[PDB]
């Protein structure tokens, strides 16, 4: 199964230019981009998906800056990007879900926040 | 379960024509739709997948589209290899069902058949029984008469027939008739014919042979 | 090339078991998953299950729970179905398949290899291997300077007989007839094929007759009679 860089938590503050909440797997062996699929969720919700067979990303409305870099997933990054609105209204546990072939795995972030 | 029906059921069209059939769920399947051509005595070939994405190698004449529960595959300009049946297949939710299938059929120009007639082996003689084949290659339409005679007189009740699948490059059919006789039977006459009637043909094909020649 | 090549057909009395096997190559045996769909003659098409080769998972449609096993040998490249308590409603050819190039979506992005069939039929009557004999080229079958000849499969049950002419090197003009049901309940066929009346002397013209539930294996050489 797939294997991560593991990361307890990260923390932002209102200076923050974009929240990246990381997501490294290490094993990553696929490639082509339709080989894989990335899934986010944050409290029981899929709050992103990358759909590598369709090219395809689906966000719910308030994670409407919610975005992967797909030219960097075949490297093992399947790091999620938001804006500061989106990331102080959802505080708490995320997890990165990534598929490739049939292999699979997940790890959890905590995503904090820190008023100076 | 989710049901896939299909229309029409089977379809007729001449080279170059636009054909277009429909696949419809028994509910919405979020245009998880896939479609599949399949000949006679082959396994499915994918087509598309996903409503609308080409399978990779398919002429691109082929295309789908539709969304929640009706769904419509399309060949823009019909080519004789494209005689098949065309299957939809719901990828939704398990189990994943299938629709009953589309017979896609050529029309192309009256074609008359060559007929051969093939006296019994010594192999099958020597066994005791007495097979006589008659071909009819490469003809169109489908349909032929075929009249076994022995000695002038018509038969009835000991001949079998089969046609093949339209061909794939001219569209074309043929047919194959097998006289069975025992051997004693087939001993007891001398000429063994095959009359053909045929929409091609000014006037019925004879091919015959004598008994022992 | 991906390829998925299955075992022979097989007649199975009722009751009885079958165990489709289907070896891949062309591609690492545990990236994909390989499902099964089977098709009932004049049916359409109805999936069966699959099994991920990598983590063992497999799913079974409700139809077949209690009766189907699937499994793989990964060293092999091997997946298996194997059907128990055989009715004669199980007659169908059975496929495997595959996925394209993606994640394991277990057959909602389509299949897009696909083996090429085992026809299982389930019966209580005895197999039984064909008779070959030639349809050979003479006077009575050539027109405008074609030549047909052919070889006639006759008395075999069950289904299917698969027939090619010198090996696989001849496919042009080849026509092998859908089987006629005789009243004694066998099976019989002809293959045909025309050819140049011009070279009947100099070429040769072998039908290799294969019908696996019997284990028959047959080569005929059609010579032109004069
Ligand atoms: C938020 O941004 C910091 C970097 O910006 C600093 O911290 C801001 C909160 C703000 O106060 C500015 O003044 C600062 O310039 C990220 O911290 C860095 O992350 C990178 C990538 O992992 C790492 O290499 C650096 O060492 C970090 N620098 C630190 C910790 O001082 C932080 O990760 C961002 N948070 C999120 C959620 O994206
Ligand atoms: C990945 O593949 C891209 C195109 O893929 C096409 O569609 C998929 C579903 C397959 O069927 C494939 O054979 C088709 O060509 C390429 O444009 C892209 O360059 C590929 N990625 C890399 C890294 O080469
Ligand atoms: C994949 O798509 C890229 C841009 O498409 C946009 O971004 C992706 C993530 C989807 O959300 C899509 O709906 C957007 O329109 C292209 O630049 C890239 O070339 C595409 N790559 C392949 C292999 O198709
Ligand atoms: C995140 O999860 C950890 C344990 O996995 C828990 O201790 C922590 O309180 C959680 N934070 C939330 C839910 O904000
Ligand atoms: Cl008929
Ligand atoms: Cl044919």
């Amino acid at each position: 199964q797939l294997l991560f860089n593991k990361t307890k938590s990260v923390e932002f503050t209102f200076g923050n230019d974009t929240v990246v909440i990381p997501c490294f797997v290490t094993n990553m062996e696929a490639q082509n981009t339709t080989e894989v699929y990335v899934k986010w969720k944050f409290k029981g919700r899929d709050i992103y998906t990358f759909d590598g067979a369709l090219n395809k990303s689906t966000v719910p409305t308030d994670f409407s800056s919610a975005k992967i870099e797909v030219s960097q997933l075949l490297k093992g990054d399947a790091s999620l990007k938001m804006d500061k609105s989106d990331a102080v209204s959802h505080t708490g546990n995320y997890t990165c879900e990534v598929t490739e072939l049939t292999r699979e795995g997940e790890t959890i972030i905590e995503l904090k926040y820190r008023v100076v | 379960d989710i049901q896939m029906t299909q229309s029409p059921s089977s379809l007729s069209a001449s080279v170059g024509d636009r054909v277009t059939i429909t696949c419809r769920a028994s509910q919405d399947i979020s245009n998880y739709l896939n479609w599949y051509q399949q000949k006679p005595g082959k396994a499915p070939k994918l087509l598309l997948y996903y409503t609308s994405r080409l399978h990779s190698g398919v002429p691109s004449r082929f295309s789908g589209s539709g969304s929640g529960t009706d769904y419509t595959l399309t060949i823009s300009s019909l080519q004789p290899e494209d005689f098949a049946t065309y299957f939809c297949q719901q990828g939704a939710g398990f189990p994943y069902t299938f629709g009953g299938g589309t017979k896609v059929e050529i029309k192309r120009t009256v074609a008359a058949p060559s007929v051969f007639i093939f006296p019994p082996s010594d192999e099958q003689l020597k066994s005791g029984t007495a097979s006589v084949v008659c071909l009819l290659n490469n003809f169109y339409p489908r349909e032929a008469k075929v009249q076994w005679k022995v000695d002038n007189a018509l038969q009835s009740g000991n001949s079998q027939e089969s046609v093949t699948e339209q061909d794939s490059k001219d569209s074309t059919y043929s047919l194959s008739s097998t006289l069975t006789l025992s051997k004693a039977d087939y001993e007891k006459h001398k000429v063994y014919a095959c009359e053909v009637t045929h929409q091609g043909l000014s006037s019925p094909v004879t091919k015959s042979f004598n008994r022992g020649e | 090339e991906v390829q998925l090549v299955q075992s022979g057909a097989e007649v199975k009395k009722p009751g009885a078991s079958v165990k489709v096997s289907c070896k891949a190559s062309g591609y690492k045996f545990t990236n994909y998953v390989m499902s099964w769909v089977r098709q009932a003659p004049g049916q359409r098409l109805e999936w069966m299950g699959y099994i991920n080769p990598y983590n063992d998972a497999i799913k079974y449609n409700e139809k077949f729970t209690g009766r189907v096993t699937i499994t793989r040998d990964t060293s092999a490249s091997t997946a298996y179905m194997e059907l128990s308590s055989l009715r004669s409603e199980d007659t169908a050819v059975y496929y495997c398949a595959r996925e394209g190039d993606f994640y394991a979506n277990y057959g909602r992005l389509g299949f897009a290899y696909w083996g090429q069939g085992t026809l299982v039929t389930v019966s209580s009557a005895s197999t039984k291997g064909p008779s070959v004999f030639p349809l050979a080229p003479s006077s009575k079958s050539t027109s405008g300077g074609t030549a047909a000849l052919g070889c006639l499969v006759k008395d075999y049950f069950p289904e299917p007989v698969t027939v090619s002419w010198n090996s696989g090197a001849l496919t042009s003009g080849v026509h092998t007839f859908p089987a006629v049901l005789q009243s004694s309940g066998l099976y019989s066929l002809s293959s045909v094929v025309t050819v140049p009346s011009s070279s009947l002397g100099t070429q040769t013209y072998i039908c290799n007759v294969n019908h696996k539930p019997s284990n028959t294996k047959v080569d005929k050489k059609v010579e032109p009679k004069s």
